[PDB]
């Protein structure tokens, strides 16, 4: 009720002034589900790649942070297969204040800068530490795979 | 198009009974409220820590919106 | 331009506020104005004359904020 | 210096927006010095009345409360035949915040509902607790002989 203004007000604000690299909406009608798509920051091993993420709110949003997945496969210390993303805005550092758009441009910054050290996907973390040409490489073809087609 | 102070920062809407944190920043007193109860005891907008988790009305604000929504034919909030 | 807003000025100096404060009573006033009559031992608010229930001066940002667009929007400088 | 700023300041407002029954203004170019003129209100036996008030300003005004006295001959029972006032405003409960307006629209207010359990004059206020009709009479006829005109 309280979280269905905000979302709605949200929503309005995030297409005035949209985030960098990132677009944004519902899915359809039910404006609790939205739909983004970031693009591959360029410093990145995910240049020209499209990812597609998810977005569900919490019943006591804002107050609880929101249900934020990739729908796209990515090569990344801190994404897993089931696209669930380690970004500290969306565990323990959300603040009521904070918003979707924050919430992308924090994951292009993620995608530019990986934190290996916080891994949720081990072996890539490992990689990343110890051949990052190798992690560098192997990201270039997934995007190419499952991002650019 | 409400100016950008006179909205909340966790609600988004134009504040009803503005309230000032530690910090200095100014929320309307329902949800600022509700995330101290939650047991936080951060400035929501800074992320810093608050030193005391008391809320001082912003009566000076709260004339600035009155006012604004007189001249501009809106509902008191 | 002309006509300073009240909601502006310092129930105590009279004067466009540089840095507003509030106190716990929740009224506004110029840091400097309300310290000297803090530091006279009065522990009330001089506005509401109710007794103040602490002493910090907590700092009025969205004020001095609304005050530095009304200044350039106008013209004024803020010594 | 801060209080000549202040009374000027204070000075102007009185000219956009003047208190209710009054009038008030600087004596010549002294600014720390002003006469203020005040019409005896209507329910009072002061009515048609026109009684006369210097203000005397400290050095540090605001906040010390001004110097406020009658010079114009009343029957109160909260002033006395030298001019002083007793008003807690200009005593104790002063405050950096108040004004010469609202000085004298408390002024105001002690003519129409005087306090006799506090008085200056402890006659008067004998009179007005023991008999009223004796006081509005004595009154009237002080404000006549030294009011009106």
């Amino acid at each position: 009720a309280m979280a269905s203004k905000r979302i709605l007000k949200e929503l309005k604000d995030l297409q005035k002034d949209p985030p960098t690299s990132c677009s944004a909406g519902p899915v359809g009608e039910d404006m609790f589900h939205w739909q983004a798509t970031i693009m591959g920051p360029a410093d990145s091993p995910y240049a020209g790649g499209v990812f597609l993420v998810s977005i569900h709110f919490p019943p006591d949003y804002p107050f609880k942070p929101p249900k934020v997945a990739f729908k796209t496969k990515v090569f990344h210390p801190n994404i897993n297969s089931n696209g669930s993303i380690c970004l500290d805005i969306l565990k323990e550092q959300w603040s009521p204040a904070l918003t979707v758009s924050k919430v992308l441009l924090s994951i292009c910054s993620l995608l530019t800068d990986p934190n290996p050290d916080d891994p949720l996907v081990p072996e890539i973390a490992h990689m990343y530490k110890t051949d990052r040409a190798k992690y560098e490489s192997t990201a270039r073809g997934w995007t190419q795979k499952y991002a650019m087609g | 198009i409400i100016p950008d102070e006179f909205r909340c920062p966790i609600s988004l809407e134009l504040m009803q009974d503005p309230v000032i944190v530690s910090s200095g920043q100014t929320y309307e007193r329902s949800c600022i409220q509700k995330w101290l109860d939650s047991g936080h005891k951060t400035c929501p907008k800074t992320q810093q820590p608050l030193s005391h988790t008391s809320l001082t009305p912003n009566f000076v604000l709260k004339s600035l919106i009155s006012q604004w929504c007189e001249a501009n034919g809106i509902e008191l909030p």
